[PDB]
């Protein structure tokens, strides 16, 4: 009827809840975590600990820190820095701690702004071409690669049987769920986004070889002009032929 | 709650050979843990999370299994092994216990060294008044008997040793109390000592 | 290095370390009949975990110190401490104190102490046996040594007698010119009196 929690499997549902709050995840497993907290870290282990752990890892990251994302100037093996792993053990992610810069790679977004109108566009989009004023398109045909470095990170991109790597100033990782693609978002005084991420995709693979992205393509726009257009876009990867 | 059964609960092992005890959760676990302990002192750490050997542990002991289903093996029984060992486990949260098992030593036959001593004078000023003690024998089982070529049922009080760390031998005292001037109403006292260790039953005597 | 605990008499306890800041502190019983119960855990932090069995009945430093209702005489136990190493397997209860015995019952009797004289037969040349009657002692046990640590010694468990009151009896094998030499002296502790008896025996 109760389930007590070792070290290893204590972390990776620390780190597991860690995922759900970056909204990174959609499910987590948080059973025997309260007291695998109360009987290593020795305190509670509610929302509120959570959101300010998160806050000071990405934002007011001072000095060094242990594998449980506690800064400070069983767990008392603070290391220097870099990068952390946040294995849960159903998904993985490569997390950077706040460099001097981390401020400026990050939006807002706290306040969405208007939807730009909408325009009619083609559906029928092959990889080269790149009139997007959202999008940047990069092949290098030497590693039979793809990225696909995106610059609004609000318009959502979502892909369609694929398996991707992005690459981001605030954490890389890798995704093979269908559907929107799952950005972090840091909690603190509002909701933090980064300001651009990367997606890789290795062609020379068999996995995306069926891969479609779906997404909105940005385009710019008399009496005011300044328009900001929309239109849907089915942006294949195929390398069939 | 999750009951874990041990067994054998009793079993003897000639010096030298290899044993194996198995414990049994009703529900499975991630791992098993061992502790030794040995008659009347605390407990020891012998074997963790299976099968790590607690430091100071010879490699003649060995843990393993998985599930529900965990053993310990011992490639040379030694004198030192007798011992009641006990399993507890983890991913419970009402953390339980086995019963542990008693590990004896099926050493070779030993006759008992017999001696009698009588109530020192300090006893017999009180208003309470023999023992036989029977010293480094084996087997464990032994037969006293005691008084004026008789022998009174009621009394007759019985004390063992435990299994000698070093020499796997027992001992046995027996103490009639409660005779105040019934010790002065008889002058010959004797315990007689049936064992499998003797060639005829051997009586033990004093006059006074 | 290694844990030590303060016997006692309830109607129907402290531990010893030597760092509470770091580690878990464990509780455990033996019933008489070499069972055990597990009751709980103290963390560095101070929260607490019971057993459900014990009905929220029970726990709670500064200087390395542990410490401890409507008692049963089930309860009658020799008790340990007992402390955590966390790591990839957790429990692992590596040090334990020796315990102590509590008997759930308004009796107190100090022990009588009596030598077992010796003299009897003597086996190629070596062979003499020697003792100490201890009687009468009601509370938690006794615990005899010899010559104050001087091999040879075996101190039989105590017999609960009709009267309600324990006896045991220890005994020592050795030469017999040499006896009235080295000179013998057993040296007898009853905590739940204060007694101490040293007794040379003839
Ligand atoms: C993100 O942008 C908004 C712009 O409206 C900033 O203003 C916050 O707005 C919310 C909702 O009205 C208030 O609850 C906050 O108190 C506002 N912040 C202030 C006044 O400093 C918002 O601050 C921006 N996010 C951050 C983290 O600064
Ligand atoms: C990517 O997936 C999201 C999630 O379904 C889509 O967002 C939905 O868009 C429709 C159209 O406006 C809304 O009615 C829904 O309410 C949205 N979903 C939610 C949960 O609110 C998004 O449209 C998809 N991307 C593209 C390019 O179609």
């Amino acid at each position: 009827m109760e389930i007590i929690l070792t070290l290893s499997q204590g972390l990776k549902k620390y780190y597991g809840k860690i995922l759900k709050l970056l909204h990174l995840t959609l499910e987590e497993d948080t059973e025997g975590l309260l007291e695998w907290c109360k009987r290593n870290l020795g305190s509670n282990c509610d929302d509120d600990f959570f959101q300010k752990r998160i806050e000071e890892f990405f934002i007011t990251g001072e000095g060094y820190f242990n594998e449980v994302l506690q800064f400070k100037t069983p767990f008392k093996s603070y290391f220097a820095k870099g990068f952390l792993s946040i294995d849960s053990g159903y998904f993985s992610a490569k997390c950077y701690p706040r460099s001097s810069t981390s401020g400026l790679q990050l939006i807002n977004v706290t306040q969405h702004p208007a939807r730009i109108a909408e325009t009619p566009g083609p559906k029928t989009t092959s990889l080269k071409t790149i009139n997007c004023i959202n999008l940047r398109a990069s092949v290098f045909k030497e590693h039979r690669e793809v990225e696909i470095n995106v610059l609004l990170p609000q318009i959502a991109v979502n892909l369609s049987n694929c398996h991707v790597v992005i690459n981001s100033h605030v954490c890389d990782y890798s995704l093979d769920t269908d559907g929107p693609v799952r950005l972090p978002r840091i909690y603190h005084e509002g909701t933090f986004m980064p300001g651009t991420y990367k997606i890789v995709i290795d062609r020379k693979n068999k996995l995306n070889d069926r891969c479609t992205l779906v997404t909105n393509c940005v385009i710019k726009g008399r009496k005011g002009q300044s328009v900001l257009r929309q239109y849907k876009t089915e942006i294949k990867i195929g390398k069939a032929p | 709650d999750i009951q874990m059964t041990q067994s054998p609960a009793i079993l003897s092992a000639s010096p030298g050979e290899k044993v194996t005890m198995t414990c049994w959760a009703s529900s499975g676990v991630s791992y098993m843990h061992w502790y030794q302990q040995k008659p009347g002192s605390s407990p020891k750490p012998w074997i963790f999370a299976t099968s790590n050997l607690a430091s100071g542990v010879p490699a003649r002991f060995s843990g393993s299994g998985s599930g529900t289903s965990y053993s310990l093996t011992i490639s040379r029984v030694e004198a030192e092994d007798a011992a009641t060992y006990y399993c507890q486990q983890w991913s419970f949260n009402p953390l339980t216990f086995g019963a542990g098992t008693k590990l004896e030593i099926k050493r070779t036959v030993a006759a008992p060294s017999v001696f009698i001593f009588p109530p020192s004078d300090e006893q017999l000023k009180s208003g309470t008044a023999v023992v036989c003690l029977l010293n480094n024998f084996y087997p464990r089982e032994a037969k006293v008997q005691w008084v004026d070529n008789a022998l009174q049922s009621g009394n007759s009080q019985e004390s063992v040793t435990e299994q000698d760390s070093k020499d796997s031998t027992y001992s046995l005292s027996s103490t009639l109390t409660l005779s105040k001037a019934d010790y002065e109403k008889h002058k010959v006292y004797a315990c007689e000592v049936t064992h499998q260790g003797l060639s005829s039953p051997v009586t033990k005597s004093f006059n006074r | 290095v290694q844990l030590q605990q303060s016997p006692g008499l309830v109607a129907p306890i402290t531990c010893t370390v030597s760092s509470l800041t770091n580690y878990g502190i464990h509780w455990v019983r033996q019933p008489p009949g070499k069972g055990l119960e597990w009751l709980g855990v103290i963390w560095a932090g101070g929260y607490t975990k019971y057993n459900s069995a014990l009905m929220s009945r029970l726990m709670s430093n500064s200087k390395s110190q542990v410490f401890l209702n409507s008692l049963q005489t089930d309860d009658t136990a020799m008790y340990y401490c007992a402390r955590d190493e966390v790591r990839r397997d957790y429990y692992a209860m590596d040090h334990w104190g020796q315990g102590t015995t509590v008997t759930v019952s308004a009796s107190t009797k100090g022990p009588s102490v009596f030598p077992l004289a010796p003299s009897s037969k003597s086996t190629s040349g070596g062979t003499a046996a020697l003792g100490c009657l201890v009687k009468d002692y009601f509370p938690e046990p006794v615990t005899v040594s010899w010559n104050s640590g001087a091999s040879g010694v075996h101190t039989f468990p105590a017999v609960l007698q009709s009267s309600g009151l324990y006896s045991l009896s220890s005994v020592v094998t050795v030469p017999s010119s040499s006896l009235g030499t080295q000179t013998y002296i057993c040296n007898v502790n009853h905590k739940p009196s204060n007694t101490k008896v040293d007794k040379k025996v003839e």
